[PDB]
RNA sequence: AGAGGAGACAAGUCGUAACAUGGUAAGUGUACUGGAAAGUGCACUUGGACGAACC
RNA sequence: AAACUCCAGUUGACACAAAAUAGACUACGAAAGUGGCUUUAACAUAUCUGAACACACAAUAGCUAAGACCCAAACUGGGAUUAGAUACCCCACUAUGCUUAGCCCUAAACCUCAACAGUUAAAUCAACAAAACUGCUCGCCAGAACACUACGAGCCACAGCUUAAAACUCAAA
């Protein structure tokens, strides 16, 4: 199962072919790892 | 405990070192 | 005791009964004790599934007219 | 609104003002309170010196420098000079835990300067240089 | 050393691993894994080469082979870190433990002891 | 192993940033890494002033490069990022998702220690 | 002290004796001095509370054991 | 290298400089900065530092346990219910 | 409360000791006395104002009357506040309880580091 | 034998062990918003476990993540990031 | 045989090093220095203490 | 007081040094030791004890050779104190602390509590300390002082380290 999942993932990897397209897509996109926690243990996502 | 034995050994060692330095 | 698991589940589900314990009356039956008695009666009737037995106990007590307000 | 002890942040829109000046523009009063001295320098937000006063500059000498009284006198002198130069409100930044850490501030208030904020800038190394050896007393 | 293209010990016995992408083979190879995976592959190779039962790990032979692999790893580590006293001690203690294990194996099973010595290239020398 | 290169690049226009990212990923591939994803965290003011290649940076563009590289390529990539001028600061870590989170039942209470001193009368 | 009055009343009603106050040192092992050479010590001591007010055994337990007085006790 | 007028800064409320300085000192004390500065005036040798830390940890344990006992028994400070017996 | 498990040097404790107390970690049946706070010189600011006015006015009391009166009022307030502070310490309202009453309470419920 | 005698079994009334607020959640050095919840607003000092309330494992994870973020340019060292001053207060400490 | 060391004998002389926080806590290793006990640096030990709720 | 005023204060640039808070955690290592971050290698033994006849380590200090040098600091010099002050207090600076390559191999190297397995039963237990024990094994001990000494021997150590006595003396220690 892990090998099958890895084979599925490999399709989306950055190669020397789609390097420029993926770089442009990354520049256009944004990734947020920020989220706060509450005293009750609930995650609070940013307002984006 | 007290350090009387340690003090005796300390004086012995100090005097021995000074004797070695002298001679 | 065997009834202790039933009592703990009852306290977790319906919370402490709004009826007040009267520890001076030796024949006092708390709402939890009534639940335990009904559960034991139904278990003697052949039912074995714990969740189904609990649900039937709650439904029977509600039908008899017992107030059983779940904590959630 | 509710008063906040946190200072306003540069780059953020803040309604707080002091004589029409933003928090980023208020002059800064640096109070170095050493164990034997207290020095107070008033500078502009653009880092232009305006006044300077230390316990030594007030005629206090030797152990008399490291007292609350000398620091208060230095604060009064520095505040007077700053007010002569046109300073009204100040952001106080104090470094050191000398006797003149607080009294000097009082002197500024006695001199006629309003303290809008107080900041501690005491140099606390994260285990950098090694200080001198412990005294035997 | 095993070739870097060698698959990991866990992934070499999954069906159809030869039909996966070359990138997948790289990921599951010893190239994209730490040195301990290479040590495990070496241990498996030595077991298949020497011991009668490759699936037995509690036997004295399996312990000797594993300790030999650990000793080789320690020597390779010390060749680069010549001032690593902790690993020097580990190497010396492992050498002594392997000598003890070889003494026990020689006392118990001599033919298997000879097979161990030949396969692992151990020259068992009696202590002075 | 699986590594994550956290990269802070000099705040530049889009062509320069794209060229720098392409150069970095190409260097990773040349050293043997298989790049899996490039995640942009955006451009933000740095928490503190950074002096890199005789230039003080107040803002930087944050990116992540998840990849699988042989253990020997990490040192070479660190050297390459050190030599680069467009990189304010680059740090390669082991990928956090690799380390699986062991389940925690809960905070086990610590009872007060007992029998630390003899029960003889004092 | 919650039951001192009740125990004293019970002892008076039954004709026996009570001690619900601070047990002075020697009321049993030194009775011949405190009371007199002809004092008669109890032949049975009943503790309705074997612990003193600091959660230690009542000294009268040990003293009655010394004086060979059987002790009934809750 | 960090921004200024963010760390260890307390805004004065209506010219109450006394209270602002008290709050700043309380913040520094609770964060332990004041004790750190005082101990960093002269170098504390590692053996002395370990001895001080051990003494302070034992003191903290004892003080917390004594406070717990005092709070536990404080309810028993009420009036004597069996006065005279 | 900080843990004590495996801290002290004891038999069966494999690790080196964490704590090395010079006294046994056993609760005493008494608390420390109500420690006095070392008095600081008071009314220094008003004294400074008065003395500066004296220096400016050549120590002429007529000109400095206001500051002199302020300093005198501060001195009287300080003395009366010291007396009131002694009264408050006798009262014990500021603390949760006086050390004497706390010692009485601990006497009622003593620590038992022994068997009986 | 006797039916009314007690039976050996686990404590049915035992409440589940209290879980730290971060139990089961991944702590990452890039999550500066979360890490800022455990640092002093004024001095940037990492709060102790008696303040945060986290277990030992999560306290160590938070500490290492904060150090990594501070050294790698994700997090300020001498103060809490002002953008995170209004985040939920999960630390048992009051200065005022 | 000129001398060194130890112990006893016990004086007088110069200080007061240790025993109390012994008035600079004591001590170990080591290095340097000093009329002399000894002093100081560096690391270590408690065979010291830190007064033991808050203040 | 001496000393520095090419000094002090702000701002900016700025390290072969040291690693606040976390740490109220008690983890790793055989011990010595190890509390900034990242990566690589990596933390012996599927019975236990076992080398002082070996092998490998061993804080700090110290030697040798080449570098770094912010800060600290033996020695030294100056100021002060003192009857004196070869110290405590203040100032300046060096060896040294750091890096690399070898040495030296000592500590109150002590948690003065050996390794392994087990017990809490009692007859628990001189005192204090950190409760009393059992089985097994190794190492050590046999009045004080002479004595961490002399001689002999070994060592890269040459005013050294390890092993280590005896004579005279006392009724104690
Ligand atoms: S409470 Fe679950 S890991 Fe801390
Ligand atoms: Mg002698
Ligand atoms: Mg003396
Ligand atoms: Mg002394
Ligand atoms: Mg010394
Ligand atoms: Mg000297
Ligand atoms: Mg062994
Ligand atoms: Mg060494
Ligand atoms: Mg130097
Ligand atoms: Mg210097
Ligand atoms: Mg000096
Ligand atoms: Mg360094
Ligand atoms: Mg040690
Ligand atoms: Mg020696
Ligand atoms: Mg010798
Ligand atoms: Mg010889």
């Amino acid at each position: 199962r892990e090998v099958l999942q890895l084979q599925e993932e490999v399709k989306n990897f950055i190669t020397r072919e789609n390097l420029e397209a993926r770089v442009e897509a990354a520049l256009d996109s944004r990734k947020n790892y920020n989220w706060a926690i509450t005293r009750e243990g609930l995650v609070v996502r940013p307002q984006r | 405990k007290n350090v009387l034995k340690i003090r005796r050994r300390k004086m012995n060692h100090h005097k021995y070192r000074k004797l070695v330095k002298k001679t | 005791y065997h009834e202790d698991r039933i009592r703990a589940k009852f306290y977790s589900v319906y919370g402490s009964g709004q009826r007040a314990f009267d520890l001076f009356n030796p024949n006092f039956k708390s709402t939890c004790q009534r639940f335990v008695e009904k559960y034991t009666e139904l278990q003697k009737l052949g039912e074995t599934d714990e969740e189904k037995l609990f649900v039937e106990t709650g439904k029977a007590l509600l039908a008899e007219g017992v107030i059983l307000r779940r904590v959630g | 609104t509710k008063f906040s002890i946190y200072p306003p942040i540069p780059g953020e829109e803040s309604s707080l003002r002091w004589a029409g000046k933003k928090f980023e523009e208020i002059p800064i009063a640096h109070i170095k309170a050493s164990h034997n001295n207290t020095q107070i320098q008033v500078v502009s937000a653009s880092n232009e010196p305006l006044a300077f006063a230390s316990c030594g500059t007030e005629g206090f000498r030797n152990a008399k420098k490291g007292t609350g009284i000398a620091a208060q006198t230095a604060g009064i002198a520095a505040a007077a000079r700053a007010k002569q130069k046109g300073v009204i409100h100040i952001r106080v930044v104090v470094k050191g835990l000398g006797p003149g850490r607080l009294s000097a501030m009082h002197g500024l208030i006695m001199g006629g300067l309003e303290v809008i904020s107080i900041t501690d800038n005491t140099p606390i190394p994260h285990n950098g240089c090694r200080p001198r050896k412990a005294r035997k007393l | 050393d095993p070739p870097p293209s060698t698959l990991l010990k866990d992934y070499q016995n999954v069906p159809g691993i030869e039909k996966v992408d070359d990138v997948v083979k790289r990921l599951l190879s010893l190239e994209m894994a730490n040195k301990k995976e290479m040590l495990k592959i070496k241990q498996e190779q030595f077991m298949k080469k020497i011991v009668a039962n490759p699936e037995d790990t509690r036997s004295l032979e399996a312990r000797i082979i594993a300790l030999s692999v650990k000793i080789r790893s320690y020597e390779e580590h010390l060749e680069k870190h010549r001032k690593d006293k902790a690993h020097k001690r580990y190497l010396l203690m492992s050498i002594d433990q392997r000598k003890k294990m070889l003494k026990n194996l020689r006392n118990t099973n001599y033919d298997v002891f000879e097979k161990i010595c030949w396969g692992l290239g151990i020259e068992y020398t009696f202590p002075p | 192993p699986r590594y994550e290169l956290a990269l802070i690049l000099k705040a530049m226009q889009r062509p320069e940033t794209a060229a720098t990212l392409k150069r970095t990923i190409e260097a990773l591939m040349d050293r043997g890494a298989i790049v899996r994803d490039l995640e942009n965290l955006g451009e933000r003011a740095l928490p503190y002033r950074i002096s890199a290649h005789s230039q003080q940076h107040n803002r930087g563009g944050y990116f992540l490069v998840d990849f699988y590289a042989p253990t020997a390529a990490v040192e070479s990539m660190v050297e390459h990022l050190s030599r680069d001028i467009d990189v304010i600061r680059g740090n390669i870590v082991k990928h956090p998702l690799t380390q699986e989170l062991k389940e925690c039942e809960g905070i086990v209470p610590v009872p007060l220690a007992e029998k630390l001193y003899s029960t003889k009368k004092r | 002290r919650q039951f001192s009055y009740l125990i004293e009343n019970m002892a008076r009603d039954c004709g026996e004796y009570a001690h619900t106050r601070y047990f002075r040192g020697g009321m049993l092992t030194n009775a011949r001095l405190l009371f007199g050479p002809t004092v008669r010590l109890p032949d049975l001591i009943i503790f309705l509370h074997t612990l003193n007010n600091i959660f230690e055994p009542h000294v009268a337990v040990r003293d009655a054991a010394k004086m060979n007085i059987p002790t009934v006790g809750i | 290298k960090h921004l200024k007028f963010i760390a260890r800064t307390v805004m004065v409320q209506e010219g109450n400089v006394e209270s602002a300085y008290r709050t700043l000192n309380r913040i520094l004390t609770m964060d332990g900065l004041i004790e750190d500065i005082k101990h960093r005036r002269y170098y504390e040798k590692p053996c002395r530092r370990r001895q001080r830390e051990s003494y302070e940890r034992c003191r903290r344990i004892y003080n917390m346990e004594m406070a717990r006992k005092i709070n536990f028994l404080m309810r028993k400070n009420r009036a004597d219910p069996w006065q005279g017996c | 409360t900080p843990s004590l498990r495996g801290r002290l040097a004891r038999f069966g404790n494999p690790r080196k000791p964490v704590l090395k107390p010079n006294k046994p970690l056993i609760l005493a049946n008494r608390v420390g006395e109500r420690r006095r706070e070392k008095g600081e010189a008071t009314c220094i600011t008003e004294m400074s104002v008065m003395m500066a006015c004296w220096k400016q006015n050549e120590f002429r009391d007529d000109a400095c009357r206001k500051e002199i009166q302020g300093f005198l009022d501060c001195a009287a307030r300080a003395q009366e506040a010291r007396k009131m502070r002694s009264i408050q310490e006798t009262l014990g309202e500021s603390g949760s309880l006086l050390p004497n009453k706390l010692n009485k309470l601990l006497q009622r419920f003593p620590n038992k580091p022994y068997l009986s | 034998s006797n039916e009314d005698l007690p039976i050996s079994m686990e404590n049915p009334y035992k409440e589940p062990l209290k879980k730290c607020i971060l139990c089961g959640k991944h702590v990452d050095y890039k999550n500066v918003q979360l890490l800022s919840q455990f640092v002093s607003p004024f001095t940037g000092c990492i709060y102790g476990r008696h303040i945060t309330g986290l277990c030992g494992k999560k306290q160590k994870e938070i500490t290492k993540a904060i150090k990594r973020a501070q050294i790698m340019g994700f997090m300020p060292v001498t103060y809490k990031d002002p953008a995170y001053l209004k985040d939920p207060k999960v630390c048992n400490i009051r200065y005022r």
